[PDB]
């Protein structure tokens, strides 16, 4: 009744029980075609040791963090697919005639992880399928079967299990939710599976938030005081590990948060998607405005501060009671010196009082409508030390947006020059610099730690304009 | 620094050090250096700079991302390609004695916010 790798082993296994559970460490691979590669003998045997350790069958005292074990079990099988069937056979082996319930429970966790990463080969699949089907009563067995179906559809993972996947596995839990944060200081729990792609999360988010579209939005990882965009086409759990590894090389699992935000500001027309405006756009543009990146007059700032106050406080006129606190949330930081505290309060209250009949949402949209045609609207900003132009200040502000690359004087906020996409011929970056070339022309060279981000945004804007 | 008595003017012409804060580091050979480099003459910055300190470089202190490598055991590398600079650094680490001497132009403090995260 219970299907076994016994008959499979006659044709495809090494020769010396061998297809049944044992606590004795393997000394060569199980599959004859893996056994045929002496260079794979050591990895095949280290995988088995980690499997033994994970299931609790290794009589050691040095206990290992689970992620280190799952990394050992799966990482090299991803790079060298010849090992993929070997990992399956080693796991199903330890699940066959295993009379220790803890060990067997742990083995099913490994099979669950494994079927989220890659399928068996053509020849092993009917045996793995029957193995699972004849044990459909095990807690994780029905999902193992579904995961094989899904990974054959989407193709294999590139990174081993994420700590979130492993923690679900160790709980014998097959449903996973990941928190996603938004720029308006809210969050949602989003269900994800082993083969979820970043874009799948975004699709679900747009439904949940009732967005008209998420074009130009993505997920982002906030980690080690960086905020790094995630590739839409990547598997979500591959992206988390790839970015973590990169951060650890470029600069103890690392704490992190995932945000959903607008990345590319293309054809943003405030009022077209009010939910997008009030959840994403207002709350991303507001802090850039408050930092003083735009060229703004005193009267501009009074007008926008009335809308900002309404968006933040609705009907509560009492919050301007102490100007020293609140002014920083209402007026760009380069302009607060322009008038005294009481003059700011008087002017802002007069402007705010015009919004009695507006909603908070209407105030946020009006704020966006009033600034959306500014050349610095809809931008990512970078403060850099430029080394290519003697007539510019050493430190300049750089904006990257729909228009290309803007160089801005940090004191006057004037536009020093614009590099339109239609004229940029190349750019490159290192970890300490960013360089861009225009025509035959002009060159920009600057010191920055954010070249990788400038590169990402330029590549993304060019790709979107080409499509 | 790691030797106080170093005078840059005795090894470089003034044109070569104009505007640079040039110091001498002595790094004790133990373990791997794990000092990553970028740049080179074939690059937009036209000089060899530290891209990451992972660790013998980390443990010495005195050398950080952005510092320029101007000489390795007395050989001036300001005109080396990146590959040439890496080979010279690896060779110096492997062959020779207890210490490597790096002359570095220390990158000055940043008077800008190098960590903006807005999109």
């Amino acid at each position: 009744k219970l299907h076994t790798l016994e008959e499979f082993s006659y044709e495809f296994f090494r020769a010396p029980h061998l297809w049944a559970y044992s606590c004795e460490p393997l000394r060569q691979p199980l599959l004859k075609r893996v056994h045929a590669n002496v260079d794979l003998w050591d990895i095949a045997c280290q995988i088995f040791v980690a499997i033994l350790r994970y299931m609790g069958d290794y009589p050691s005292r040095q206990a290992w963090p689970t992620l280190e074990l799952t990394d050992q079990i799966f990482t090299l099988a991803l790079q060298h697919p010849a090992l993929q069937d070997e990992v399956y056979c080693q796991i199903l082996k330890q699940l066959t005639h295993n009379s220790n319930r803890h060990s067997e429970e742990r083995g099913w966790q490994l099979l669950w992880l494994c079927t989220g990463l890659f399928p068996p080969s053509k020849g092993l699949l009917p045996h793995a399928q029957k193995f699972i089907d004849t044990r459909r009563g095990k807690l994780l067995a029905p999902d193992c079967s579904r995961r094989i179906q899904k990974v054959l559809r989407t193709g294999p993972r590139k990174q081993p299990p994420h700590q979130v996947e492993v923690e679900a596995a160790e709980q014998n839990v097959s449903r996973i939710c990941h928190k996603i944060y938004f720029p308006n200081d809210t969050s949602e729990m989003l269900e994800v599976v082993a083969n979820t792609r970043v874009r799948d999360v975004c699709d679900s988010i747009a439904t949940r938030l009732q967005l008209a579209s998420w074009e130009g939005c993505s997920l982002f990882i906030k980690i080690s005081d960086k905020v790094i965009s995630q590739k839409e086409g990547d598997f979500f759990f591959d992206s988390l590990r790839e970015v973590s590894d990169w951060v650890k090389k470029n600069k103890v699992t690392l704490p992190y948060q995932v945000y959903f935000m607008r990345k590319l500001w293309l054809n943003i027309s405030p009022g077209k998607d009010v939910n997008a405006d009030t959840i994403l756009h207002y709350h991303q543009e507001l802090p850039k405005y408050l930092r003083g990146f735009h060229k703004c007059s005193r009267e501009d700032a009074i007008h926008l501060a009335g809308l900002i106050y309404k968006a933040q406080f609705n009907n509560d006129r009492s919050q301007l009671a102490s100007v020293p606190k609140i002014l920083r949330e209402l007026v760009p930081e380069n302009l607060t010196r322009l008038m005294s505290s009481e003059e700011w309060k008087k002017s802002i209250l007069l402007a705010y009082d015009k919004h009695k009949d507006k909603t908070v949402e209407e105030a946020k949209v009006a704020f966006l409508k009033w600034i959306c045609r500014w050349p610095t609207f809809g931008s990512a900003f970078f403060e850099v030390k430029q080394t290519s132009e003697p007539s510019y200040p050493d430190v300049i502000l750089i904006a990257i947006n729909r228009h290309g690359v803007l160089l801005i004087h940090p004191k006057t906020k004037d536009l020093l020059t614009t590099y339109p996409f239609t004229k940029i011929s190349s750019w490159s970056s290192g970890s300490t610099y960013f360089h861009m070339a225009l025509g035959s022309g002009s060159r920009l060279l600057c010191e920055t730690s954010l070249g990788y981000k400038m590169d990402d945004l330029l590549t993304s804007y060019v790709q979107q304009l080409l499509s | 620094k790691y030797e106080e008595g170093f005078d840059p003017y005795s090894m470089f012409t003034p044109e070569q050090i104009m505007g640079k804060d040039v110091r001498l580091l002595r790094i004790k050979k133990e373990g791997s250096l794990d000092l990553a480099l970028e740049g080179g003459v074939d690059s937009p910055i036209g000089k060899v700079v530290v891209s990451a300190v992972y660790g013998a470089a980390e443990r010495h202190g005195g050398i950080v991302k952005g510092d320029e490598i101007m000489a390795i055991n007395g050989k001036i590398v300001t005109d080396y390609t990146l590959a040439e600079a890496e080979a010279a650094l690896q060779k110096a680490w492997n062959q020779g004695g207890d210490w490597i001497d790096l002359v570095v132009a220390v990158c000055p403090p940043k008077e800008y916010d190098d960590e903006l995260t807005f999109f």
